[PDB]
RNA sequence: UAGUUGCCAACGUUGAGUUUGGAACCCUGAACAGACUGCCGGUGAUAAGCCGGAGGAAGGUGAGGAUGACGUCAAGUCAUCAUGCCCCUUAUGCCCUGGGCGACACACGUGCUACAAUGGCCGGGACAAAGGGUCGCGAUCCCGCGAGGGUGAGCUAACCCCAAAAACCCGUCCUCAGUUCGGAUUGCAGGCUGCAACUCGCCUGCAUGAAGCCGGAAUCGCUAGUAAUCGCCGGUCAGCCAUACGG
């Protein structure tokens, strides 16, 4: 609490840029360690795993957590298959 | 070893009773390298034996070693023939330490509140014929007389 | 039901007998006595007014009920939202950076 | 221990000293100002310098071989090559040990 | 009251220089408290022999630092000229004032 | 099957360090950098000034001796006159060669080149005299035999020579050595000099380990 | 306490009878003196400093148990390092050394009983590749 | 029977037809003294031909630990993979029979 | 024992600090124990 | 022999800092001596040596270590480095972001913590060594239950700090119970390092309290301050997955 959460500038600008318009402008990102401020609520964001970007819709119960928790990059279904 | 000449260790005695038998009895109690705790196990026991028997605990301890000491054992050999177990005698020093292992061994196994109580009831019972260590003497002594013939 | 909808033994001390309650650990058991500044006597020998004074103060914390519900909803929060940590609960696997190659017999056994 | 990596580290050495003093000013600026009041700006332009100028991103290598492991800050060389220098009479006071 | 500390790695080298501090100062009228050797430090270092798995094979080495302490009293102009004029060996690192 | 380097085995009593200086542990590493930058540029200097002969192309030993505001360097050779006396500015250009990387006006340095008593008594030039023949592929045993016959003039008591690698161009390497006199490695009291040298052949590379027993002491 | 400082005017340095023993990284600066048969360590009682361990009280006394002088002298000592066993048994040598200066005639009972023999055995060093000085690690063949 | 098995692709991949050939051979040599051993170690290797310089050669290293302080070390080399497995199995059956002859010496 | 981090035996093994293994006397021992007559 | 940054004593503001006397104690580091079957007995081929007194701190190699012959395994490393030949030069090279090296039915090993009463929790009191440290180690004091956050005395270190050594002694309680044994797993709330802590760091405060009652066939270490057992330090290091490694 002594410091603010981590939110990159390249992401913060794009999020703040769209609040003026208030419309879907589906966007790609790369920083998985970014915290979800409630200003990016109702938007849809694509998070870069090892391979590609994963568009995910933002829910009100995602605020305190970061983006990377929802973007898996291990890709394991079953064993010996 | 292959030398056959093992040095004779300096058998020490305790401060109070000033006998070497007691110090040999203590060295088998500890297992983590601490001696101050064994006397709290011992000095509470011999005091407890005196509390029950109304006599010196030294004679009761000297009698227990005198009764449990088998002075004979059986060892396996196959230098001639297969699966032979003929008897073999025991010296004075060997039989002395050999009885301490059986007493403290049975004391740890039997139930009780603490090692001082487990040790007290062992020596008092062992001196009076009936003792778990005395049973092992009978079992070991049985195998000797059973295989009395050298075969 | 001695206190808090649980039958506690009557032979143990007070400090090390409230701990059987699902919401009372080792520190909370001491904080209650220290707030009431009473002596840690036996469980059965305790007076009625003093034991009454415990029954009113223990209910202030998340003792039982809402405690187990406050947790289960929290684990349910991660499952429906599909966090990384939420999927591992569904898989019956840990979520705090453990290695899963040769350990974790607790959760693998608790399938 | 490729040649490009050794020059790649020299790149980070120069960028650090280039952007050294302003970071101390920013580490003191971020410690004084109240949260949610210019703090995102302070931490904001804390990201704008090159990440290659960070001290934590450094990695000590051997002065000769450029090896990324077994380094010693008192010597600056890797353990293997440093061993040979002890034997062939180049280091003062570095004698074999037995205690 | 000029307290001088000097440190070095070599025993026959530092003893020679310590003799020169006395020789340069004994000619001048000034008393000297004798040299008091402080406890010597020893920087142990461990390294592997091979560049491969051979772990039990290790090579320890040390760097022994022999330090000495000498102090003068009642300094003079003739004294200070005698100390600076004196030449030292290579392996000595004098510390003239603390 | 690995023998310790005898130099490291006798640093305490018999053998001395060829770099006499001192600094704090924080600056101990920087001093070694200054030493190597000196020791390396001498080789780059002597290599280029000389026509790459089988003689005085290399040197014997370098000794650095530092002091506050002085760095006393002492190069050791068997025949300094081949590449020092021929050029009067050659000895001077060496100082400019070092002074660029050394420091500004402060911390100057003087350097001397002392003649060793026996130019072949040491193993340094004795290895290079051999290596000059292996590059010209004179023969294997002749260079090993001629070296032993040469050091008798240098009044040596014992010597041992070892060569490893590819010799006859075969697809397999070999290790051949020879000993003369007495060369006790396990005797700390004795004085033994040691040197290792590499020879870049058109195929592969060779290695030359030499031991020279000079005095029981 | 002020009591020990009253008997010693300048400390254990400016005294005649002295004993200096050492065992297992411990030091014992012993000073004998005519007294009433007491035994104090570092301005603190023996049983308070030794925690009532009977043997550690024995070792400091067996130099004095011989010759029947357990009542004539009062023994004041010091300690620098090591544990209570080393400090106690180092004092056993120190108390022995000081009795020699009282009279060199009775050196033999102290020697024949084996008290002046400084037990020079020290904790062994840990070797590389081993868990202890001799404990080798386990490995499956 | 009731004995485990360990293969190892040292320098190549372990196929299925090969694995069937392994179990067939040591299954014969070990089935005799099956009540003395618990496991079977195997390590296949390949060298030469197109992989490395020199003649193509395939090694088969086989170690065996019995139930009573028994150790066996077997290593052979052949031009083919199956031929290497065959020769080693003959060596195990030779030494494995040597043990019983010593235990049953009476 | 040593695995129980919340005890002084565990803090010493893990080299951490808290109510169990304090740094000095003035640190927090928030819950004390009651007397026993 | 030398006497401080250490040792002995006097003084007390005080035990954070000072002053005075002593070199007689102890330690620190130079230089020497001391241990060689040297002396006596027995035995011995009139030998080597062997068994024993004595003396001495130590006696038969005083204890420990470095130390590793000719050679063996075409043993190991081309990824410390250096290297012959071969191979890729709009890629087998060059720079960055993110991910991965931390995934997981299982199997094979090395270790850690335990199954408790020779024990466990709390309170009080004691006793070490070797190391590390000026962009550093950080005292005292003030905040927070706490991790930590402010002030920054001293210490280039025989001065100061890291730094509380723990086992152990005294006293209260727990009385053989999956327990006041055991501390895995998970949630919540916080702190520090750092541009960055989701995958993937270390810690605090609480609450949860798995398996496990000394362990098959088999199998390892250790012959003295050893094994067993207790804790401390360091290196790499912003930080640390270190229960490791070296002391
Ligand atoms: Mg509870
Ligand atoms: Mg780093
Ligand atoms: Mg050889
Ligand atoms: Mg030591
Ligand atoms: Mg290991
Ligand atoms: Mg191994
Ligand atoms: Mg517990
Ligand atoms: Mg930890
Ligand atoms: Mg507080
Ligand atoms: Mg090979
Ligand atoms: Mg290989
Ligand atoms: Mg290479
Ligand atoms: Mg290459
Ligand atoms: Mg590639
Ligand atoms: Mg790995
Ligand atoms: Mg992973
Ligand atoms: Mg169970
Ligand atoms: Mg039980
Ligand atoms: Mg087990
Ligand atoms: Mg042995």
């Amino acid at each position: 609490l002594k410091k603010n959460p981590f939110v990159a500038n390249h992401l913060l600008r794009k999020i703040e840029k769209l609040n003026k318009k208030a419309e879907k402008e589906i966007i790609v990102t790369w920083s998985r360690a970014s915290t979800i401020i409630p200003t990016m609520i109702g938007h849809t964001i694509a998070i870069h795993n090892g391979r590609e970007h994963l568009p995910i819709y933002i829910t009100d119960r995602m605020v305190g957590h970061k983006l990377g928790e929802f973007a898996p990059t291990l890709n394991f279904r079953g064993h010996a298959k | 070893s292959r030398r056959g000449t093992v040095e004779e260790k300096t058998a020490k005695s305790d401060p109070i009773y000033r006998n070497r038998l007691v110090n040999m009895l203590v060295n088998r109690i500890l297992k983590h390298g601490k001696k101050s705790l064994a006397y709290q196990i011992l000095y509470r026991a011999v005091k407890k034996i005196q509390q029950k028997t109304e006599t010196n605990p030294l004679s009761v301890l000297r009698q227990a070693i005198r009764g449990v000491t088998p002075d004979i054992a059986v060892k396996a050999r196959r230098v001639g023939g297969s699966t032979h177990q003929v008897p073999i005698e025991i010296g004075s020093t060997q039989g002395k330490a050999l009885a301490i292992r059986w007493l403290l061994g049975a004391a740890r196994k039997r139930p009780g509140r603490n090692m001082a109580f487990k040790l007290s009831s062992e020596l008092v019972d062992a001196a009076k014929g009936s003792g778990d260590a005395v049973r092992k003497k009978e079992e070991t002594h049985r195998m000797a007389e059973a295989n009395r013939a050298f075969a | 039901v001695r206190v808090g909808n649980v039958e506690i033994p009557n032979n143990k001390r007070v400090e090390y007998s409230l701990q059987y309650i699902h919401g009372i650990g080792r520190s909370r058991a001491r904080q209650i006595l220290c707030d009431l500044t009473l002596e840690n006597k036996l469980t059965k020998e305790l007076s009625e007014d003093e034991l009454l004074q415990v029954r009113d103060e223990v209910t202030k914390y998340m003792i039982e009920g809402d405690l187990r519900r406050f947790n289960a909803i929290a684990i349910r929060r991660l499952k429906e939202i599909q966090c990384y940590r939420g999927v591992r609960h569904i898989q019956g696997l840990p979520c705090r950076g453990q290695r899963t190659k040769n350990n974790c017999r607790t959760l693998k056994r608790g399938k | 221990a490729r040649k490009s990596l050794i020059q790649r580290e020299k790149k980070r050495r120069n960028l650090e000293q280039k952007y050294h003093l302003i970071r101390r000013s920013s580490k003191q600026e971020i410690r004084k100002v109240t949260s949610l009041s210019d703090k995102w700006e302070i931490h904001g332009k804390l990201q704008s310098p090159p990440r290659n100028s960070a001290p934590a991103r450094l990695h000590r290598r051997c002065f000769l071989t450029g090896r990324p492991r077994a380094n010693y800050r008192d010597f600056g060389l890797s353990g293997h090559i440093l061993r040979e220098m002890v034997h062939t009479c180049l280091l003062p006071g570095a004698t074999r040990s037995s205690w | 009251k000029i307290r001088i500390k000097l440190r070095s790695y070599w025993v026959p080298l530092i003893e020679d220089s310590c003799k020169q501090i006395m020789d340069a100062a004994r000619t001048t009228n000034a008393k000297i408290m004798g040299p008091v050797p402080l406890p010597t430090k020893k920087r142990i270092y461990c390294v592997l022999k091979s560049p491969h798995v051979h772990k039990d094979a290790r090579f320890h080495f040390e760097i022994r630092t022999h330090q000495r302490l000498i102090d003068i009293l009642y300094p003079t102009a003739q004294t200070i000229d005698s100390l600076m004029q004196l030449d030292l060996p290579a392996g000595v690192d004098v510390e003239v004032k603390l | 099957g690995q023998k310790i380097n005898p130099l490291g085995f006798r640093l305490g009593t018999t053998q001395s360090h060829y770099s006499l200086w001192f600094s704090q542990p924080k600056n101990y590493a920087e001093g070694l950098q200054e030493d190597q930058k000196i020791r390396d540029c001498i080789k780059n200097y002597v290599q280029k000034n000389t026509k790459t002969s089988s003689g005085v192309e290399g040197i014997a030993r370098i000794e650095i001796q530092k002091r506050i505001d002085l760095i006393q360097v002492i190069i050791h050779m068997g025949f300094p006159k081949l590449l020092i006396e021929n050029r009067p500015q050659g000895v001077e250009d060496l100082k400019i060669n070092v002074q660029k990387e050394l420091n500004c006006v402060n911390r100057k340095l003087n350097i001397a080149i002392t003649r060793i008593a026996k130019p072949y008594g040491d193993p340094n030039i004795l290895a290079e005299f051999i290596a000059g023949q292996l590059k010209s592929r004179v023969s294997f045993r002749k260079a090993m035999k001629k070296a032993i016959e040469l050091t008798e003039q240098a009044d040596t008591k014992g010597i041992q020579i070892q060569i490893a690698g590819r010799i006859d161009g075969k697809e397999i390497a070999r290790i051949e050595w020879i000993r003369e006199g007495r060369v006790p490695l396990q005797t700390i009291r004795a004085k033994i000099d040691y040197c290792a040298y590499t020879v870049r052949t058109i195929y592969g590379v060779l290695g030359i380990k030499i031991w020279i027993f000079m005095g029981e002491e | 306490e002020k009591f020990v400082k009253s008997r010693l005017p300048g400390g254990f340095a400016a005294q005649t009878v002295i004993g200096t023993g050492r065992r297992k990284c411990a030091i014992a600066r012993v000073v004998l003196q005519e007294g009433t048969g007491k035994f104090i360590i570092n301005y603190r009682d023996a049983k308070e400093y030794l925690q009532g361990n009977p043997l550690w009280l024995q070792y400091v006394k067996t130099p004095l148990a011989t010759l029947g002088y357990e009542t004539n002298y009062d023994v004041f000592v010091k300690a620098h390092g090591g544990g209570l066993s080393g400090q106690a048994q180092a004092i056993s040598l120190g108390v022995a050394r000081a009795l020699l200066k009282v009279s060199a005639s009775h050196r033999a009972p102290l020697k024949q009983e084996g008290l002046l023999t400084r037990d020079s055995r020290i904790v062994e060093r840990k070797k590389p590749g081993l868990k202890k000085a001799r404990k080798a690690p386990q490995f499956s063949k | 029977s009731s004995v485990k098995l360990i293969l190892q692709g040292r320098n190549l991949e372990v196929s299925d037809n090969v694995r069937s050939h392994v179990e067939d051979k040591v299954g014969k040599s070990v089935a005799k003294h099956s009540h003395l051993v618990r496991e079977v170690d195997v390590r296949l290797s390949a060298r030469g031909g197109d992989l490395s310089k020199g003649p193509k050669l395939r090694r088969c290293e086989v170690t065996l630990f019995t139930k009573r302080h028994g150790v066996i070390r077997a290593e052979e080399d052949a031009e083919s993979l199956y031929s290497s497995i065959d020769l080693v199995s003959s060596i195990i059956q030779r030494k494995l029979r040597k043990i019983k002859d010593k235990v049953s010496d009476h | 024992g040593r695995g129980d981090r919340k005890t002084a035996k565990g803090k010493r093994f893990n080299h951490s600090f808290g109510n169990a293994r304090p740094k000095n006397k003035n640190k927090g021992r928030g819950p004390p124990k009651a007397p026993i007559f």
